[PDB]
């Protein structure tokens, strides 16, 4: 599984 | 550019219209378009821009990826296909790195020299590791290193103005940290180095979330929230 | 075109692949590239071509309808913004509006006229009926009329071929009754001809499920609920 | 709200 990167507002 | 006859207001305006109706692609031509007016970027404006690219860039890695896993399967066997998939692979990944290298070039043309404040310079230094990341989720060549080491710098240098300028709940601090840290397990090898980022970053919000009020609680709670889902990832 | 110095082959094999990929843009040059081979198309090939139209369209129309629906409001004690809502609503209505007519141009040039078997005619047909529908949807000039006439003419031909040629719950028919019912409540300002259609070939798909493997009853009833829906929403 | 067409398989 990838790891979470920032995400939108 | 296609957009040097449009308004900057108009250029903003239509952005805010395509992202209503999910047209990445025409928002972020009309943000290219903006920022090539050559004036800075208000907090607003910056974010449009990164949504619109992000927007397009991820449905290009998630296409890449596909293909990618469709070419490692066929070259187990697996019966010869030729080189179509390899090809396909190809061009996603061509016009993958054209995206990257243009939101690259608007940064060096000239986004982060004209960026003083923290706000504006981390968000974009932070950018700038993003795309060199991406870059290197497809990179194999003689070029591979260098790539990851250009997108290692922009990283490191947000980071040192970003604790030194703002407070650790800071919303773009925690998003640079968090990217940073997905940088070091998924592109760098150095798994134990994102652990220890994220859990140091979790644990300096959490003890600064008593000055914020309930709005900015919000929001950086949000993104804290990450840093834990990768470290239960991770862990 | 772009794609005339690749494979047939190809051309169908990197269709498939931009599909998995959900780069249906792609998909739809890739399958425009094999029909302007110049010969006529399997069934599998048939479903190629519109499964990637129809997802670009359908992306442009959503967004039409969004940016539509601003530019009413726009119209209503609202403040004047300028012209931009309106230019962007020009700007996808035309770009919809060159899709659906690429897509009339493969079926006049010359897919139609090379089809004589009812699942080719019948599937061709339909897809003209419902590119013209999808142009009548954002028609208002001195043509809306012509267009909605064209849609409808090509739903008939396909309609008496249809009912001749193929049994009641065959699935081209069933799509092709259920899309010209959605002309008739949605287009043609005729609900009760809508409602009449699909009840009819509900009813008459029913009595003929008896008939039918155990894969083809799934695939006819999946589609027969579909008329039953719209039927609860328009009565 | 708007009627359903024909969907893909
Ligand atoms: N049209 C969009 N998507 C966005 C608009 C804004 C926005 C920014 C300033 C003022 C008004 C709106 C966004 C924003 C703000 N921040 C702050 C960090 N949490 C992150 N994103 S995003
Ligand atoms: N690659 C896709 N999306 C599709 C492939 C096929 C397909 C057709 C023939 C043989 C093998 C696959 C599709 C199909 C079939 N029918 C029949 C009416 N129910 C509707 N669609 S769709
Ligand atoms: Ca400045
Ligand atoms: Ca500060
Ligand atoms: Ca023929
Ligand atoms: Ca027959
Ligand atoms: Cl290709
Ligand atoms: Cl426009």
């Amino acid at each position: 599984v990838r790891s979470l990167s920032e995400r939108l507002m | 550019g296609a957009m040097g006859s449009m308004e900057r207001a108009s250029l903003i305006q239509k952005a805010k219209l395509a992202e209503q109706a999910e047209r990445y692609e025409d928002m972020a031509a009309f943000m290219k378009g903006a920022v090539e007016k050559g004036e800075e970027l208000s907090c607003e404006e910056r974010n449009l821009l990164s949504v619109a690219y992000k927007n397009v860039v991820g449905g290009q890695r998630a296409a890449w990826r596909v293909l990618s896993s469709i070419e490692q399967k066929s070259n187990e066997g697996s019966e010869e296909k030729g080189p179509e998939v390899r090809e396909y692979r190809e061009k996603v990944e061509t016009e993958l790195q054209g995206v990257c290298d243009t939101v690259l070039g608007l940064l060096d043309s000239h986004l982060i020299k004209e960026a003083g404040d923290a706000e504006s310079r981390v968000f974009y230094l932070k950018m700038k590791g993003d795309y060199y990341r991406y870059l290197a989720e497809v990179a194999t060549g003689d070029d591979k290193k260098r790539i990851i080491d250009s997108a290692r710098s922009a990283y490191q240098e947000a980071m040192d103005i970003s604790k030194k300028e703002m407070p650790p709940t800071n919303p773009i601090r925690l998003g640079l940290a968090l990217n940073f840290s997905v940088f070091h397990y998924e592109i760098a090898n150095s798994p134990e180095e994102a652990i220890s980022l994220a859990k140091t970053t979790f644990d300096e919000a959490m003890a600064d979330l008593h000055t914020l009020s309930e709005d900015s609680y919000k929001d950086s709670t949000l993104i804290m929230q990450l840093l834990r889902d990768n470290l239960t990832l991770w862990t």
